[PDB]
């Protein structure tokens, strides 16, 4: 339940925040070892 | 010329901007490629279509480097100036901006040069830039970079003594006097075939493309597919056909069998590919084989149809690379087995994928349909069977295209969410160009 | 008590020692050696004018020392990695030994940013690490690569923060795992941002500037009055060494 | 482990055998120099010098002072990285 | 131990800090001469012997 | 996740006994994942013990000639003798070691310290004179008090 | 994914050690013998420049096929005590 | 009348005064000798005639003297310059022998003198091997000169004995397979003498070849040996000093292809571009410019090395030297791989350049930054310039 924007815009990185930020790598696939091989 | 100096000097000022001003760096590098698009559109406005074949000439004394505009160069220059700001939208560092700015200078000056030594100097000055672009340290591939650089260097080194042979033979490398003098056409013809059969992927010197066009980033793939392959075609149309035409007749069975086996064997290889970017990368070899045979037919309106196929490929295949790049950027894989049901999760991206799939298979209302019809008119007029070979093998292209689309788009919905505004506007100019050039291309 | 004269200094004994209360202007150097321990730094380093870098310190590449920060290499060695940022008034020190038995030098990897008022002493910080503000990393502790320490955190001596995670608290506990994009790009982004700010400061610096003109005017006034003393410092150092040797010889026998 | 634990053992027994104050059958692969074999310090130094002569080493005074058994000598030779 | 260690450290830091500008400039010239003398092919090494701490000619070597 | 132990440096510590060329035993502490040559450098051994890894793109790595007992032979990392890394090791054996080679001879950068190395005893092997360039060579005699750790850079040029 | 190194570590490392347990010779002998060979016998090729090109090309390929490489060279004669 | 020989008397008087001034300066304990170096440069300018090649050698040696610091090294370089200058004016084998032997003795002594640190014995070893290999080549030159002198009765350089004199000249250029003395020298001797050895004697000897030499033979097998051996050796040797030694053997093979097909204009253009690149290579402190040397030694198009290679290729194709040209093109394709290795090593790496501490802050940035502007010389190179 992260908060990456202030109420007036203004993106926040959340570097030290507890909640996991949604970002570019959020939908990266979980690699199957045999498929990778 | 003065305008070109001003555009180069404005483009080179990206390095002097302090890096802490991020917005200014982005805006400056994007505008530095927007301006040449306006200038080339103005050059199209200035062109007299009922006038001379070569217009807007400039020659820089005794330094070679002479320039002029014809129709093929003008269409290719317009396509390059469209493609470069889209590449600017896909980069994030000043090193990338500067590499693509230097590449744009070299491509634009190479497309309209009228000197063979000038063409040699301008084109393969991009070799080290391509090496650094493909073999970038964390996410590139040094093997692919070595392959593309070594194949291009091998071809260029075959050409260079024959270039100097005709230069000692007549006294100039200017194409207007090289076409009017008596020269030993077999030697120079073999040198020119050696460069342009590597630039255009023609078997057997084609193995660099599957590695390089996949290991490149999305901007590099857009540039390499949509632009740099067509320098071989404009090499054929500008330098080799006017200067060594006796060779160009005598080599026709060999060039013909190279084109036929490249088309068939590359189409057969595309069916067994399991990487989406490798699927898109192989399909370009068959299209360039059709381009080369249409150029070499010299039969009805061969320059027109072959240039139109070069433009149609340069519009359609960068968009497929853009869609694969979106999937890779937001899912971190290019492997078909990880993707299914993309219609339910990316409806806009899948619709764009379907439309560009249909365009790549030369269906009507796309410029590839008009292109392939006119290319086969040019091929048919020499003999009917050389056209029949391309006609009967259309099931083989549609097999891989629809198999890749059906495997990644339908099924169980898994994969990333739909496209953003930025991704949609990277795709969008290619779609508008395709709709126009496939419905009302001429007036 | 320890005397403040050193006859085995590399450049000899100090001929004239000035009491600090007799100084009429601030003479604090920013980079200076301690006997035979000289700092090492590159051509494109940013050292702030009120920062102190002394002793056995190695600085690499595009690293920066911001305003009021101290890097004191007097008990051991300190190494600052390529494009690593020491922000405002953070302290880096080093002990002579650590309880783990390893090397006690403070080693900071490349692309490491250290937020304001943090203290590093005889610790190991691996590449791509964000140390938060008001944080202390104690003697012999290890911070592993691609990890983040939250502000106002204590890492006790001989403790470890595992790689790829965010830790925080006093004492530091597990908060969450970093995302893959955070490890891939964000740490390098923070280091690059602070390097860009340091470059902005470096472009505008006029060194040595013009503050010496007043001090030179005072010295010119002293030469005018005939009160400026010319001291042969090399010869005085030589004579002081000879007297020290004679005094040492005239007590053993 | 730089060398095997059998051939070094029989070589140790071979050089222990030629001592006039030792018994040629009382020598065991795991014994003591003081309680079992009945040797003072100089006899221990002489035996360690014989072992050094056979294996081609140099054992310092403290290391040879720590050696008090046949097993200790075998373990010291086996742990030595410069053995022959 | 910590108190004694900082007494020993404050001695060295006070020694370095309380040098005048003229002494510091003379020491920089001495450091320069010493680095020029670190070349073993320097042509003065065959005639003169130099003092280590001040880079002055101490005696004739030959 | 629960009340389990806070991570300490002592959990990742590896101790190796090293015998230098004078026969003096040394206690060398390292961390898991660190190579052996790095732990030897950070212990404070002289610079005459170390030499460049003679591969392409890896001459900035320092390496040492170590003697490894038979129990720890299988914990040295595997190198294909047909690959380019194999030719790098062959060049190092050909040029640096020569007739100091034994059946226990390895190179210390090819040993990655883990829990299986805990308590392993190694010895430093002798090497022949060598030169990389004018600023990095070895005349053949180990008479120098300069540590390798005190060098600020490893220069290939 | 990373590929596995083929073979066994002990056997591979014994293959890496092989034929290098020997003091390397100085290069003065090779250089002096090369200079003697060129200064004494390279005049034998003076008329070869006028020979037919098929002969010259086959001779160049023959020299390439019979060339032995100086780097990583070893003989079994280095470690035997009799011929 | 001796009025046509005032430059020779000026040379001798200047040497006599310079030795005495250097003695007086050393009696004061001066640890630096920039005044001696300036007087040496003035003496270099004052003894050089008004030809293009003579002044090219003079300006090159004036630039080279800024990397040498002792009085004896400056004296040895001046007396090597006397041999280098007067070999270009030699019209016999007497003066040829004396100039070559003076140069060899000066190089040997400088290799002994300037070594420092752990690399001292390696440099002395390589200097001894070079001296022994040079002695027998000098003996071959004397022996076949005596044969020619007995046969012809005069000092004309004609006949069959010129083949061995040609082999002497090929030894002095490090032509493979007599190349290994230079390979030995590159691995141990310091960078300033390596900079001196790759530029000045090649210019002096090629100018003698252009001015006063004819032979009735060929050098084609040595072209093949140099190009193939240099390219394959630089591909296979991981140490950078050996890489640059083998790439130098490849470049001297290209210069020999320019000599063999006549057309010395392409020879002079490529040699000048190579010498400027060498002046950049051995004085580099920022390692990013090591990539510019790489792209300009690989013959990549917009930089000046392309033009230097490409007129050699053009003149070879003009006189139809097809087989040697094909071998040159194959070795050019091979050379790109290790120049790309150079670019991988020093361009795609984080930048670290240490500051100076004892003064002299990055003391040769002027020359290196001036020589990097070989990207602006190609505008003048494309014209009919060097002829
Ligand atoms: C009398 C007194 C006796 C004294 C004897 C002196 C010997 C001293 C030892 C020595 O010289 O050390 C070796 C020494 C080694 O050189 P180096 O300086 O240490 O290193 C340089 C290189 O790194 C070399 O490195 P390397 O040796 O470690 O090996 C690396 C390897 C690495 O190799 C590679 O990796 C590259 C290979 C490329 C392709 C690989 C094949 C892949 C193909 C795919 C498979 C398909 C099948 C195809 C089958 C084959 C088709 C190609 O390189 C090679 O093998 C290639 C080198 C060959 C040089 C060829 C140049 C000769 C002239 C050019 C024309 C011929 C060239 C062939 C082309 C023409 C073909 C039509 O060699 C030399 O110096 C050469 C001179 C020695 C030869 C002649 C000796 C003179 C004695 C004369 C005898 C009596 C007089 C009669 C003749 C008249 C006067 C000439
Ligand atoms: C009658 C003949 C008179 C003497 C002619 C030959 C002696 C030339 C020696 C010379 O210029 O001494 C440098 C000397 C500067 O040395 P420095 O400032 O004591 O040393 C500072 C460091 O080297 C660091 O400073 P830097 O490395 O930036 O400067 C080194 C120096 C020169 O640095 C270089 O060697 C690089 C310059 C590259 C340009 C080469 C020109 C060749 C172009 C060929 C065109 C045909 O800088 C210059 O460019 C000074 C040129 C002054 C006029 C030269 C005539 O220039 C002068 O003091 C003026 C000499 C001019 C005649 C008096
Ligand atoms: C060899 C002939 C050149 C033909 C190449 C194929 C061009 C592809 C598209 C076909 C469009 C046909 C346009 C016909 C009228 C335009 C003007 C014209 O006459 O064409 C010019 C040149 O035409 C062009 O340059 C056409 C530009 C086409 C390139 C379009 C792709 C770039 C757009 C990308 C998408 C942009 C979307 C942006 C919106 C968001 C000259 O050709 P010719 O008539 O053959 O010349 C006469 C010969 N002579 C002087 C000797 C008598
Ligand atoms: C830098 C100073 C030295 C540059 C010398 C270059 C010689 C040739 C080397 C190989 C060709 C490389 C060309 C790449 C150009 C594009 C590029 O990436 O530009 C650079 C900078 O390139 C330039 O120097 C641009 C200016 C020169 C070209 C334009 C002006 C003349 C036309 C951008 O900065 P970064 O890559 O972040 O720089 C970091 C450096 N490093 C890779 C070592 C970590
Ligand atoms: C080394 C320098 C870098 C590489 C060489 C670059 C050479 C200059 C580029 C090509 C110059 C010719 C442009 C094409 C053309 O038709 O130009 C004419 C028309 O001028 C234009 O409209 C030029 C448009 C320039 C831009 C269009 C693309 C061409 C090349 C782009 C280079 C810059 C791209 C910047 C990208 C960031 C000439 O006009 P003029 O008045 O000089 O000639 C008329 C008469 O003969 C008098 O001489
Ligand atoms: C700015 C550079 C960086 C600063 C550092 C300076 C470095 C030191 C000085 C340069 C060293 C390199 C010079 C190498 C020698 C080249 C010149 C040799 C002479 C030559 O080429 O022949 C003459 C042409 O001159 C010409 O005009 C030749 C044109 C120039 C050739 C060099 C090309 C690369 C630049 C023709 O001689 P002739 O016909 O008059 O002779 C007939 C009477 N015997
Ligand atoms: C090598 C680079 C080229 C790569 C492809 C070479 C393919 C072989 C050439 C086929 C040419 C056609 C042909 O056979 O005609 C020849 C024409 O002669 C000719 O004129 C022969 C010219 C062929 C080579 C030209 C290529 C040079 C490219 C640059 C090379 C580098 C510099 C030069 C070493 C002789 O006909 P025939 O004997 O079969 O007729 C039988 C009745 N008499
Ligand atoms: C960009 C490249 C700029 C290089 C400048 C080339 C200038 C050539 C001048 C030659 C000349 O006028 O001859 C003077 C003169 C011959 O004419 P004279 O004065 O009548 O004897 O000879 C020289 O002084 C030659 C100078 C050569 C400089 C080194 C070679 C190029 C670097
Ligand atoms: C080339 C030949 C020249 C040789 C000349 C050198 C000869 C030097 C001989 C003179 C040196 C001495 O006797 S030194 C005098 C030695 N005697 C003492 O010290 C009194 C105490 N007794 C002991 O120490 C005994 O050795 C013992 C009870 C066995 C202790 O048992 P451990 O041993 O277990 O300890």
């Amino acid at each position: 339940e992260a908060k990456q924007f202030t109420p007036d815009g203004k993106y926040m990185p959340g570097i030290f925040s507890k909640a996991k930020p949604l970002d570019r790598s959020t939908q990266w696939v979980h690699k199957n070892p045999y498929i990778e091989a | 010329m003065f305008i070109s100096v001003l555009l180069i000097l404005f483009a080179l000022c990206v390095t002097l901007i302090p890096e802490a001003h991020y917005h200014m760096v982005r805006v400056w590098s994007f505008v530095a490629t927007i301006i040449p698009m306006w200038v080339v559109t103005w050059m199209w406005w200035n062109f007299d279509a009922s006038g001379h074949g070569l217009q807007m000439l400039v020659i820089l004394g005794r330094s070679h480097l002479a320039f002029g505009i014809d129709g093929v160069a003008l269409s290719l220059m317009l396509l390059t100036t469209v493609l470069f700001p889209i590449c600017m939208m896909l980069l994030r560092t000043v090193a990338g901006f500067m590499t693509f700015i230097l590449l744009e200078v070299l491509v634009l000056s190479a497309l309209c040069v009228l000197d063979l030594l000038g063409f040699y100097i301008l084109f393969e000055a991009s070799l080290i830039l391509l090496f650094l672009l493909i073999g970038r340290a964390p996410y590139g591939s040094l093997e692919a970079a070595y392959k593309i650089v070594l194949y291009t260097m091998a071809g260029s080194l075959v050409l260079l003594p024959t270039l100097f042979m005709i230069y000692s033979e007549c006294g100039t490398t200017n194409v207007l006097y090289m076409t009017c003098a008596y020269n030993h056409q077999t030697v120079l013809g073999w040198g020119l075939l050696a460069v342009l059969a590597v630039k255009i992927p023609l078997m057997p010197v084609h193995l660099w493309l599957p590695e390089a066009h996949v290991a490149a980033p999305t901007a590099g793939s857009v540039l390499l597919a949509g632009v740099l392959l067509k320098l071989g075609g404009i090499g054929f149309l500008r330098f080799m056909l006017p200067v060594v035409p006796e060779f160009c007749v005598s080599v026709f069975p060999l060039v013909s069998t190279l084109c036929l086996v490249s088309f068939l064997f590359s189409t057969l290889s595309t069916l067994r590919q399991i990487d989406l970017k490798k699927i898109v990368a192989y399909s370009s070899i068959a299209h360039m084989s059709m381009v080369t045979l249409a150029i070499f037919s010299q039969s009805e309106f061969s320059a027109y149809s072959s240039s139109f196929l070069m433009i149609a490929h340069g519009l359609i295949s960068p968009a497929l690379f853009l869609i694969v790049g979106i999937l890779y950027d937001r899912a971190h894989t290019k492997f078909i087995l990880y993707f299914s049901g993309l219609g339910a999760s990316m409806p806009i991206g899948s619709t764009l994928f379907f439309l560009f799939t249909l365009g790549n298979l030369a269906f009507p209302l796309f410029p590839n349909f008009i292109a392939e019809v006119l290319c086969m008119v040019s091929i048919f007029a020499v003999h009917e069977l050389l056209a029949y070979v391309f006609c009967v093998c259309q099931v083989l292209g549609a097999a891989y295209g629809f198999w890749a689309f059906n495997r990644v788009v339908h099924g169980l919905p898994r994969g990333p969410a739909d496209v953003t505004r930025t991704e949609f506007h990277t795709v969008l100019p290619l779609l508008i160009g395709a709709v126009w050039l496939g419905i009302k291309p001429m007036a | 008590g320890v005397s403040s004269q050193f006859f085995d200094a590399p450049n000899g004994p100090s001929v004239k020692q000035v009491l600090i209360e007799d100084e009429w202007y601030n003479r604090q150097r920013s980079i200076f050696p301690l006997l035979d321990k000289e700092p090492y730094y590159p051509v494109d380093v940013f050292v702030a004018p009120n920062a102190v870098v002394c002793g056995d310190v190695d600085i690499y590449g595009g690293a920066s020392v911001f305003f009021g920060a101290v890097l004191r290499g007097d008990l051991n060695k300190i190494r600052l990695g390529n494009r690593s940022a020491i922000l405002d008034r953070a302290v880096v020190h080093a002990a002579r030994a650590v309880p783990t038995g390893l090397n006690a030098a403070t080693l900071i990897g490349e692309k490491v940013t250290v937020e304001p008022y943090a203290v590093l002493r005889s610790c190991r910080v691996e590449p791509k690490v964000i140390i938060g503000a008001r944080s202390v990393v104690c003697e012999g502790a290890v911070v592993e690569s691609e990890s983040i320490l939250a502000p106002n955190s204590v890492v006790p001596p001989a403790r470890r923060i595992p790689s790829g995670e965010l830790w925080g608290g006093s004492p530091a506990k597990f908060i969450r795992k970093l995302t893959d994009h955070e490890r891939d790009r964000v740490l390098d982004d923070v280091s690059t941002h602070y390097h860009n700010l340091a470059t902005m400061f470096r472009r505008e610096a006029l060194e040595p500037g013009t503050a010496w003109r007043d001090v030179e005017a005072w010295r010119q006034k002293l030469v005018d009055q005939g009160e400026y003393e010319w001291i042969n410092f090399r010869e005085q150092k030589y004579l002081m060494r000879l007297q020290h040797e004679a005094e040492a010889l005239e007590k053993l026998t | 482990g730089f060398l095997d634990k059998d051939s070094v053992t029989e070589r140790v027994l071979h050089v222990t055998k030629h001592f006039e104050k030792i018994d040629a059958s009382k020598v065991s692969p795991a014994a003591s120099f003081e309680k079992d074999l009945g040797l003072d310090s100089l006899d221990v130094v002489e035996l360690v010098m014989a072992l050094e002569e056979e294996f081609g080493l140099e054992i310092p005074d403290a290391e040879a002072d720590k050696i008090a058994s046949v097993g200790d000598a075998i373990n010291y030779i086996c742990s030595n990285p410069m053995a022959k | 131990k910590s108190a004694s260690c900082y007494a020993e450290l404050s001695a060295i830091h006070k020694f370095e800090q309380s040098k005048t500008f003229e002494e510091q400039y003379t020491e920089s010239c001495i450091i320069k001469d010493r680095a020029a003398l670190a070349d073993p092919s320097n042509s003065v090494h065959q005639m003169w012997e130099y003092d280590s701490q001040t880079a002055l000619v101490a005696r004739a070597k030959r | 996740h629960g009340p389990a132990q806070t991570p300490t440096v002592f959990d990742k510590l590896v101790e190796v006994t090293v015998v230098d060329m004078n026969g003096i035993r040394h206690r060398v502490r390292g961390l898991q994942g660190q190579s052996l040559a790095q732990a030897l450098v950070e212990y404070g051994f002289p610079d005459t013990y170390f030499f460049p890894n003679m591969g392409f793109y890896t001459q900035h790595i320092v390496d040492a000639h170590v003697f490894v007992p038979k129990e720890f032979w299988g914990k040295v990392q595997n190198v294909d003798p047909e690959s380019d890394d194999g030719l790098a090791v062959k060049r190092m054996f050909r040029d640096i070691v020569q007739d100091y080679q034994r059946d226990t001879s390895f190179f210390a950068s090819y040993i990655t310290l883990g829990a299986e190395h805990n308590g392993m005893t190694v010895g430093i092997g002798p090497i022949k004179p060598w030169i990389l360039h004018s600023e990095w060579a070895f005349a053949g005699v180990h008479d120098s008090r300069n540590k390798q750790f005190d060098k600020p850079t490893v220069e290939i040029w | 994914y990373k590929p596995e190194v083929p073979g066994n570590t002990v056997d591979n490392w014994t293959e890496l050690r092989a034929s290098w347990n020997k003091e390397r010779a100085s290069s003065l002998g090779t250089n002096y013998y090369l200079n003697v060979a060129v200064m004494g016998f390279a005049y034998w090729l003076n008329e070869a420049y006028y020979f037919p090109p098929r002969t010259l090309y086959v001779g160049a390929l023959v020299f390439f096929a019979l060339y032995v490489r100086k780097a990583y060279f070893s003989t079994p004669y280095a470690f035997k005590h009799e011929y | 009348a001796a009025a046509a020989a005032m430059i020779e008397l000026d040379l001798c008087f200047g040497l006599l005064l310079l030795i005495l001034f250097g003695l007086l300066s050393l009696r004061n304990g001066h640890v630096s000798l920039a005044h001696i170096r300036f007087i040496c440069q003035c003496w270099l300018v004052m003894i050089t005639p008004l030809e293009v090649q003579d002044f090219a050698l003079c300006i090159l040696t004036v630039v080279l003297l800024q990397s040498f610091h002792s009085f004896e090294a400056l004296l040895f370089l001046l007396l090597a310059y006397i041999g280098q200058l007067y070999m270009m004016h030699s019209c016999n084998l007497v003066s040829f022998y004396v100039c070559l032997e003076a140069q060899t003795l000066c190089v040997v002594v400088l290799c002994g003198l300037l070594a420092r640190g752990a690399s001292t014995s390696f440099s002395v070893e390589a200097a001894l091997k070079f001296l022994l290999l040079s002695a027998m080549v000098s003996g071959m030159a004397l022996f076949w000169f005596s044969a020619m002198y007995q046969r012809t009765g005069s000092l004309d350089m004609v006949g069959q004995e010129t083949f061995w004199i040609l082999l002497v000249m090929l030894f002095k250029l490090g032509v493979a397979p007599m190349h290994m003395w230079s390979v030995d020298l590159y691995g141990s001797i310091p960078k300033s003498l390596l900079l001196y050895l790759s530029t000045a004697p090649k210019l002096s000897l090629f100018t003698f070849w252009a001015s006063s030499w004819h032979h009735d033979f060929s050098v084609g097998v040595f072209i093949l040996f140099s190009m193939f051996i240099g390219s394959i050796g630089a591909y296979g040797q991981p140490a950078l000093r050996s890489l640059f030694a083998y790439s130098t053997i490849n470049e001297i093979g290209l210069l020999l292809l320019a000599v063999e097909t006549a057309g010395f204009h392409t020879l002079y253009q490529h040699l000048g571009i190579y010498i400027i690149t060498q002046l950049l290579l051995w004085n580099l402190t920022d390692k990013r410019l090591f990539a510019l040397c790489a792209v300009s030694l690989a013959g990549l198009p917009p930089f000046a090395g392309f033009f230097g290679k490409a007129w050699i290729f053009w003149h070879a194709m003009s006189v139809q030297a097809f087989s040697l040209l094909a071998a040159a093109l194959f070795c050019t394709l091979l050379s790109l791989v290790y120049y790309l290795r150079v670019i991988r090593l020093f361009w795609t790496a984080p930048v670290h350049t240490a500051a100076s501490f004892t003064g002299a802050p990055n003391q040769t940035t002027l020359t290196s930054a001036c020589a990097v502007a070989l990207a602006f010389a190609p505008v003048m190179l494309v014209k009919p310039f060097v002829i």
